């Protein structure tokens, strides 16, 4: 048994790791107290939900996480809420004030001051690890906070821990739910940084999430509540293969192997399905073909973009409930002779699959309905590199006019960091496209 | 705890900030005894950013200053006058004479100390420090004058705390003397160096909005009050009140201000004060020039950012659509190289006497037309040399004006650039 | 179109279903961090030097 | 009100689109790069459609369907039709075509020599040479196709000349296929010569342009006249004997194309207006010889058919305050 350590920054990575963990427990049968009835190994034991657990003498599973924020409000919701006993004082370290949406105050100015005080509660977990596979980080790429400090952090990590791999879990910026106008800055900025630190990053598009809230949901105006609830089972559903027995995905080193041959490339595009309102008294239940064939329609995508005119690298299946492997080839078939599957012609044309029988776990009074199977895709293909476009067509815009530019140099920063990362991008989106490309 | 300090400077700035205390200590159930009386804790919330807890008596983090004693006598005297803490009164006996070298070089020269050790003392009682607001006139001596030497004086010992202004721009429709360009363009470049935020309250709008919009055939400066008392109650309403957003000065001014210099915000308000206004008529008022408080025609320029908050009950997917609405009128007053610079947010607890609102903060380039208007005031005068003698009286050189001057005309020109762009 | 390396266990299973074959060091991260922080002190020394001159400019008037 | 943004100003098609949208007064456009709009009358080139669909709260369209090229370029609509089952090499309606790069060389030869007593006339483009020997047309090219030129081509009388079909169709954001009523003949001025001469070989209006205009106005002639003829001269109608097979060929082209391209469920909608050409031989069998994704619009036909577009593709998505037939799928 190998541990992993979370690490959640900013106010979108410190609630959605709430989001998140308050879903492990109730999938592993784990109490707000800690308490783990089916466990009966007290004190000890190296189970596959050890990965993420730690034991105490008393019986109390403690999550391997570590919370951080450059100001307390959103931390000190997890020291008062449902599962406080779950964490212990150590794991939840807060600032006095924020990065006020300045990837260069994030990174630099009040970065310099905390990154000792992170490192050395990180190796209070690490310490406590037989072997430690590495670190899985939610941040968001707008904040302050979740862009500046992280890619600090990941240089940091990098060091410390050079043999360690390091996953992330990215909230990439929609302005429907947010009310800043820098974000392509701090994107672009975080994104250059973190790139050669990062194995393996998943990002999801609030724009995405938000239109599924609506859509599928019921949800007039989702909140972030109802966003994360649904970003968690995502996560859930990345993650259940370093907490439970199987054979694919069961450490880090794999999530890399399986889909990520080119290692700039490491943005994988996840697709979700089904997505169903509690509301609805009762639903017809899909099936395995259903599900498999909802992983193509744009509409699940965690990521807006179109497969169709981009070239897939790498294909994960993960079934969560009634599923076997009979219905999954046969709807494998079945697709392939209606969507358009392009693989690049130097990686084989498959789907690597895994199926856990146990079903989705739903939050009690929550907004998604219980499902008798469910599934999430996890495929590399170039056409994620819409979303790079996007932001950084939104990043030249302002750059042109060096709009805001002088918040960044204010704290530190110099101009040529933005030239830098923004070259640096500009080749990212060159990578994609050698990949997947009057009358 | 993200507190914020108050300065009220002046006749103008001790008369709009004592109605900002009143309108806000009714929102926070806070009486003029300084004793809560409220009916939810959500009014509790978020007390500490602008009260301090002394008997379970929440007192304002306000410090009154003036250069005579009328004014501030009249406060402690007014209806909340009693829940202002005694040591923070700080006044002289000469005046200003409306003279903004009386106010920054001589008279207030002499008192400014005597304010900077309350401010101090207010300052270290914070846990956290968000920055000040200071209320203030830019057209007399003490509030244009002592107020921005008082701004400078903060950012000498405050360099990273934030410096946001309620301004009180001249107009000689309501006018009290006619050195008023001058005190006003003299005050201008000390806030484009010295705040973050500085909100343009024109009192030609002002008195426009009394008279051809409210009915009101002769408006007092306290009518024109309440239009400031209530603008201010929105604007910060993002920090008092618990909802969508949670953001302290420095992110608000972030997200607002692209260039460190153009910093001038327009401010609007909706309703105008039994029938509640619908969602579409909020919000095709506060984009209207008729609500605007700065005397400034935003089709005459271009929005660089764009903030409005919405109190009360009401359904967010029909605002997010007349937003919409509003913008696709307006789509070519808004730059196109600052992408979703129009941001909306909510709070759930209405002003009194509404049972919905709407606030309306722009950063628009046709605010070069107040700084031109005042500029051509100012020259007006200047070629002629006229009124000089009371500055020069009190050991300003004429070079001084000249330099004023033509730092307003680069003002103006740097948002023409911006304009055009 | 095989089926590979099939694994069963009381969770699940997992297969493989082909349809075709085919850093910085520490040191150099103090030092950008303190040259940043010095470019700070720098502004700021020149934003109080700025201040100073305005003080000169006040006693002399 | 409605916003839109031009992009292809030498579009003459889309030229006519704008001011007939701007003359409703229900419609404002805005600058090239104006990301709000509802419509976008995109350029031919690298038409950014990662960037549509994601401004909060506005529906958006584009006169553009991504990967609709692989029609509408010559190498890929060989390369589309021979590994399509749906089409097939075994199809009927299109030229023996090969590509080859400056591949299906061998494979050209092949069938080449197994002509050799058939008639072995082939047709080179991408620029255009027409031989009987195929070492000149493999050697003239040093991407191209070569293709089997049709040597019994249907001539008209008098004049015992060439000509093609031009048909317009749209394909709105629902993928229904609107063929419009309206098509033309580009003829040949120049009388056709079975014995290097081009004039009466290609049919282009401007090959023709630079005879010309002797027997009909611009060498553009409509299928009123057109129809008339067949019904004199060889006693059938336009409908009959060659409308069946265009709207055959229209169908199964883009129903081929639909699961790639379509924006049924996409977070943006596509339309898009093509020019399919065709050509007839002595036998009245029809031949598709190209598709084009922007093509302009006879002269006479500019007003019905840029209305047509704003009835059925624009207004159909952005409603205000038939000359199409409908090929059902
Ligand atoms: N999905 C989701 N997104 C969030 C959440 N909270 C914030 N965001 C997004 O994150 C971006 C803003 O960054 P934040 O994480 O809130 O800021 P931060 O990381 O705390 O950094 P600073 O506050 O500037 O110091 C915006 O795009 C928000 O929409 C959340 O709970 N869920
Ligand atoms: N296989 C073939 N058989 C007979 N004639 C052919 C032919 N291929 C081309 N032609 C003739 O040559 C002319 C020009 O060829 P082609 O249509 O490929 O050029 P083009 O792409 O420029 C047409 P457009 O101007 O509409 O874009 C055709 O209109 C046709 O008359
Ligand atoms: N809105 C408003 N403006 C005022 C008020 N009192 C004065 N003014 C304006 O402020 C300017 C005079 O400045 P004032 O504050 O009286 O001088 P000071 O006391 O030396 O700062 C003129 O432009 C007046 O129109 C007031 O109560 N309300
Ligand atoms: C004491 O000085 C201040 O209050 N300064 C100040 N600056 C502000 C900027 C914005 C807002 C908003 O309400 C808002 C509305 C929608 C989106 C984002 C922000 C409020 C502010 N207050
Ligand atoms: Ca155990
Ligand atoms: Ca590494
Ligand atoms: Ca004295
Ligand atoms: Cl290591
Ligand atoms: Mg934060
Ligand atoms: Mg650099
Ligand atoms: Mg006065
Ligand atoms: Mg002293
Ligand atoms: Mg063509």
């Amino acid at each position: 048994m190998r541990e992993c350590i979370s690490i959640h920054v900013g106010q979108a990575g410190v609630q959605i790791g709430n989001a998140c963990w308050e879903l492990y427990c109730l999938e592993h049968g784990i109490q707000p107290d800690g308490q783990m009835p089916s466990d009966k190994t007290i004190g000890g034991g190296d189970d596959s939900f050890n990965t993420f657990f730690s034991e105490t003498g008393a019986g109390k599973h403690v999550p391997r996480a570590v919370f951080v924020d450059l100001e307390p409000t959103v931390i000190d919701e997890v020291r008062t809420g449902t599962y406080r006993q779950l964490f212990h004082p150590e794991q939840l370290i807060t600032g006095k004030e924020d990065a006020a949406n300045n990837y260069a105050r994030g990174h630099y100015t009040i970065g310099k001051e905390i990154i000792d005080l992170v490192l050395d509660r990180i190796r209070k977990l690490a310490d406590q690890c037989t072997g430690l596979q590495g670190f899985l980080v939610f941040h968001s790429f707008g904040g302050g906070t979740g862009s500046g400090f992280t890619s600090l952090l990941m240089e940091r990590l990098s060091v410390d821990y050079g043999k360690k791999s390091k996953l992330e879990f990215s909230i990439y910026p929609a302005p429907q739910v947010s009310t800043a106008v820098v974000e392509p800055y701090n994107s672009i900025l975080t994104t250059h940084t973190t790139l050669e630190h990062s194995d393996c990053a998943f990002m999801v598009d609030n724009e995405a999430i938000y239109d599924i809230c609506r859509r599928n949901l019921d949800i007039e105006r989702p909140t972030y509540t109802n966003l994360n609830r649904l970003i968690s089972q995502i996560v859930s559903s990345i993650t259940a293969s370093l907490r439970f027995d199987g054979a694919l995905n069961v450490d880090l080193t794999e999530f890399q192997t399986n889909l990520v041959p080119y290692p700039r490339i490491h943005f994988p595009l996840a697709t979700y399905a089904p997505v169903i309102s509690a509301e609805k008294a009762y639903h017809e239940q899909l099936s395995v073909a259903e599900i498999t064939n909802a992983c193509f329609e744009p509409a699940n995508q965690m990521v807006k973009c179109d497969p169709r005119h981009g070239k897939y690298m790498a294909c994960c299946l993960l079934y969560r409930g009634d599923v076997v492997p009979k219905d999954v080839n046969a709807a494998i078939a079945t697709i392939k002779t209606k969507r358009s599957i392009q693989f690049v012609d130097w990686c084989p044309t498959g789907f690597k699959v895994g199926i856990n029988y146990q079903p989705p776990t739903v939050v009690p009074g929550g907004d998604l309905a219980k499902v008798q199977r469910a599934v999430c895709m996890l495929s590399n293909t170039t056409a994620i590199a819409e979303a790079w476009a996007r932001l950084d067509h939104k990043f030249d815009l302002m750059y042109a006019k060096r709009a805001f530019v002088h918040w960044y140099v204010g704290e530190g920063m110099e101009e040529g960091e933005f030239s830098e990362a923004r070259e640096d991008m500009a080749a990212l989106e060159k990578d994609y496209e050698e990949v997947g490309v009057e009358e | 705890m993200r507190e914020i300090v108050h300065i009220q400077a002046g006749q103008c700035g001790n008369q709009i900030g004592a109605k900002f205390w009143e309108v806000i200590s009714d929102e926070h159930g806070i009486d003029p005894t300084g004793s809560y009386h409220g009916d939810s804790d959500l009014q509790l919330e978020r007390i500490n950013v602008y009260y301090n807890e002394a008997g379970n008596k929440y007192v304002p983090r306000a410090i009154l200053v003036d250069l005579e004693p009328g004014t501030m006598d009249s406060v402690r005297s007014g209806p909340f006058g009693q829940i202002f803490r005694p040591d923070n009164f700080v006044f002289g006996q000469s005046g200003a004479g409306n003279n903004w070298a009386k106010g920054h070089y001589t008279e207030g020269a002499e008192l400014v100390d005597s304010v900077l050790d309350v401010v101090r003392k207010e300052s270290e009682s914070c846990d956290c420090l968000q920055g000040f607001q200071l209320t203030h006139s830019l057209g007399g001596g003490t509030g244009s004058g002592m107020g921005t030497l008082l701004i400078s004086k903060i950012r000498e010992e405050y360099p990273d705390r934030i410096m946001n202004t309620f301004s009180v721009m001249p107009s000689p429709k309501v006018s009290d003397t006619v050195v008023e360009p001058y005190n006003a363009t003299l005050s201008v470049h000390q806030l484009v160096e010295n705040t973050d935020e500085t909100y343009c309250i024109d009192n030609e709008a002002l008195y426009d909005i009394c008279f051809r919009t409210l009915k009101l055939t002769t408006p007092t400066y306290g009518d024109l009050n309440h239009l400031v008392s209530a603008t201010m109650s929105g604007v910060t309403t993002c920090l008092r009140f618990p909802g969508q957003l949670n953001a302290d000065l420095r992110k608000l001014a972030v997200n607002m201000v692209p260039f460190p210099r153009l910093h001038f915000f327009m401010p609007g308000f909706a309703p105008l004060t039994y029938r509640a206004l619908t969602v579409p008529e909020l919000t095709q008022q506060m984009f209207d020039s008729k609500n605007m408080m700065a005397a400034c025609d935003p089709r005459h320029g271009r929005y660089l950012t764009v903030a409005a908050i919405f109190r009360g009950r009401m359904s967010m997917k029909e605002v997010d659509e007349q937003m919409l609405n509003v913008q696709n009128k307006n789509s070519s007053y808004f730059v196109e190289w600052i992408p979703n610079n129009v941001k909306t947010a909510v709070c759930d607890i209405p002003p009194r006497g509404l049972k919905m609102s709407a606030t309306f903060i722009g950063n628009s380039t046709a605010i070069q037309e107040l700084f031109k208007r005042i500029s051509e005031q100012f020259t007006a005068m200047f070629r002629r040399k006229a009124f000089l003698h009371w500055y020069t009286g009190e050991g300003m050189d004429e070079m001084e004006f000249t330099e004023a001057e033509s730092n307003m005309n680069d003002l103006v020109s740097e948002y023409q650039q911006y304009q055009d762009a | 179109m095989e089926v590979i390396e099939l694994n069963k266990c009381t969770s699940g299973q997992s297969f493989e279903v082909i349809l075709k074959p085919p850093d910085p060091s520490l040191e150099e991260i103090q030092k950008k961090l303190e040259a940043a922080e010095e470019r700070r002190k720098y502004q700021e020394a020149e934003l109080l030097k700025h201040l100073a001159e305005k003080r000169e400019h006040e006693r002399e008037v | 009100m409605y916003t839109f943004v031009v992009r292809d100003e030498n579009s003459s098609v889309y030229a006519e689109v704008s001011r007939l949208l701007l003359a409703t007064g229900q419609w404002k456009r805005l600058r090239k790069d104006n990301p709000r709009f509802n419509l976008m009358l995109g350029e031919r080139n690298r038409l950014p459609f990662g960037r549509l669909g994601h401004e909060p709260g506005l529906v958006q369209l584009v006169n553009y369907y991504r990967g609709a090229d692989k029609l509408c370029r010559k190498a890929s609509l060989v390369k589309l039709i021979k590994t399509s089952p749906e089409l097939s090499e075994s199809c009927t309606w299109f030229p023996e075509s090969y590509v080859i790069y400056p591949d299906e060389r061998e494979v050209f030869l092949a069938a080449y020599n197994r002509r050799r007593r058939e008639g072995n006339v082939w047709i080179a483009k991408s620029g255009i040479l027409i031989s009987s020997e195929a070492s000149e047309l493999l050697d003239f090219i040093d991407v191209h196709v070569i293709q089997k030129y049709l040597e019994k081509p249907l001539l008209l009388e008098p004049g015992h000349r060439k000509f093609d079909i031009r048909s317009w169709v749209l394909v709105d954001h629902l993928y229904n296929i609107y063929l419009y009523r309206e098509g033309v003949l580009r003829t040949s001025s120049e009388p056709y010569n079975s014995a290097q001469d081009k004039t009466c070989h290609l049919t282009n209006h401007c090959i023709q342009k630079e005879n010309y205009g002797r027997y009909e106005e611009g060498n553009e002639m409509f299928f009123e006249e057109f129809n008339q003829y067949l019904m004199d001269a060889l006693n059938t109608t336009l409908e009959n004997s060659i409308l069946l097979q265009i709207k055959h060929i229209i169908r199964s082209c883009l129903m081929c194309i639909e699961p790639a391209i379509s924006t049924k469920h996409l977070h943006y909608q596509s339309f898009q207006l093509f020019g399919f050409d065709f050509m007839v031989d002595e036998e009245l069998k029809v031949w598709l010889i190209e598709v084009n994704g922007a093509p302009a619009c006879a002269q006479k036909l500019y007003a019905e058919l840029c209305q047509g577009i704003v009835d059925v593709a624009i207004s159909s998505v952005f409603p205000l305050a038939s000359i199409f037939i409908k090929l059902h799928h």
